[PDB]
């Protein structure tokens, strides 16, 4: 199995530094020039830069966007990447990922990580309040939801009972008003399942390592 | 100085229909001494990485799907399927690495579907939140199609604009749906002041709007 996992993302004061890692497992590290790529919430891919295997002597090259601001190094020893961010801005905002490139041979990048994002604001950290939803009134299937109200930065994470309730589920993007983000999720399960079954929404906030269960109660 | 270019920048197409996707560089991509063309074509679907679908040009990763295929030479490429389906929504990307890397601007493959009415839910404000002094009255509004869709709030029967957020999900890749959620956030004070909550969704699929609606004085 190829890992790529990036790590190091979060809240930080526009003008400051940040640097993330990626760390790789399931292939021969030192073969491989690796790449960063960024994506700013809901545009397109942005290609920033590489670092080329040990064949090329490990050396860096950079888009103009970010040459002289961002640093790309690699630790061979424990096969991993990183980049450090300067000076940041808002365009700066953006979920970054880590991908294998070229090895010599094959133009492609075969492999990328699920990505950090990355939000510069001067706005301070806020956890969620996490509200129940339960359904009023008689059919077939049944909808329940949790409201995630009040929390910044992005991201947070909903899952339904642990991750067990998966189809049938609906969570929508958050919208951002006064600098705090609400989303909301709805689950819609059999009724012969609920209140019979528990449900229960299970709520992350990384940034406050926040963790929440909210089950649903008639 | 590669200037990568994608047309279109959206569309929609049924499933089994086939679709073109068109990718321009400002320079050949063409390969002297390899004698291939640096051009690589990415899947992501909504809220995932992406995925790597073909590269110089034409040749399919293994594990991607034959429907897949990429054509095209120098300045000129394209991305075609052959026959689409429900999971084959998301934004693709072209990319040149002949020098350095550069990815295109996207596009954004819809599926297009048979018109379907939402399911309408609505749920009152949670103890926890008015002990705490908030009332948000949330309305889901479920699987739907096509995207354009209309939320009426009524407090008594009369409409209220005023505090009302809407979101919209992705397109889903299994049903080919949207779904969106409408949020009316009023203070505990103002919502203790009238009973009849209702949560009115006007979508074309009927000239009857759906309603929901909940009284406070029922919960
Ligand atoms: O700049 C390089 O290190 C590299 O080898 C990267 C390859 O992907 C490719 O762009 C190559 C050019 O084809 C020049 O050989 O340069
Ligand atoms: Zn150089």
């Amino acid at each position: 199995e190829v890992k790529l996992v990036e790590s190091g993302g979060g809240l930080v004061q526009p003008g400051g530094s940040l640097r993330l890692a990626c760390a790789t497992s399931g292939f021969t590290f030192t073969d491989y020039y690796m790449s960063w790529v960024r994506q700013p919430p809901g545009k397109a891919l942005e290609w920033l830069g590489f670092i080329r295997n040990k064949a090329k002597g490990y050396t860096t090259e950079y888009s103009a966007s970010v040459k002289g601001r961002f640093t790309i190094s690699r630790d061979n020893s424990q096969s991993s990447l990183y980049l450090q961010m300067n000076t940041l801005r808002a365009e700066d905002s953006a979920t970054y990922y880590c991908a294998r490139d070229h090895d010599g041979y094959y133009e492609r990048f075969a492999y990328w990580g699920q990505g950090t994002l990355v939000t510069v604001s001067a706005a301070a950290t806020t956890p969620p309040s996490v509200y129940p939803l339960a359904p009023g009134s008689t059919n077939s299937m049944v909808t329940l939801g949790c409201l995630v109200k009040g929390y910044f930065p992005e991201p947070v994470t909903v899952t339904w009972n642990s991750g067990s309730l998966s189809t049938g589920v609906h969570t929508f993007p958050a919208v951002l008003s006064s600098d705090l983000y609400t989303l909301t999720s709805s689950v819609t399960v059999p009724s012969k399942t609920w209140p019979s079954e528990t449900v229960t929404c299970n709520v992350a906030h990384p940034a406050s390592s926040t963790k929440v269960d909210k089950k649903i109660v008639p | 100085d590669i200037v990568m270019t994608q047309s279109p920048s959206s569309l929609a197409v049924s499933a089994g229909e086939k679709v073109t996707m068109n990718c321009k560089s400002s320079q050949s991509l063409l390969n002297s001494r390899t004698r291939k063309n640096y051009l690589a074509w990415y899947q992501q679907k909504p809220g995932q990485s992406p995925k790597l679908l073909i590269y110089w040009a034409s040749t399919r990763e293994s594990g991607v799907p034959d429907r897949f295929t990429g054509s095209g030479s120098g300045t000129d490429f394209a991305l075609t399927i052959s026959s689409v389906q429900a999971e084959d929504l998301a934004v693709y990307y072209c990319k040149q690495s002949y020098n350095l890397r550069t990815f295109g601007g996207g596009t954004k493959l819809e599926i297009k579907r048979a018109d379907a009415a939402p399911t309408v839910s609505i749920f009152p404000p949670s103890s926890e939140q008015l002990t705490s002094g908030g009332a948000s009255v949330v309305c889901f509004l479920n699987n739907f199609y096509p995207k354009d869709i209309n939320v009426k709030w009524k407090i008594d029967g009369s409409e209220r604009a005023n505090g009302v957020l809407n979101s919209w999900t992705d397109q889903d890749s299994k049903d080919s749906t949207y779904s969106m959620t409408s949020t009316l956030t009023l203070t505990k004070d103002e919502y203790e002041r009238h009973n009849s909550y209702t949560c009115e969704a006007s979508h074309k699929t009927s000239t009857s709007p759906i309603v929901k609606s909940f009284n406070r004085n029922e919960c």
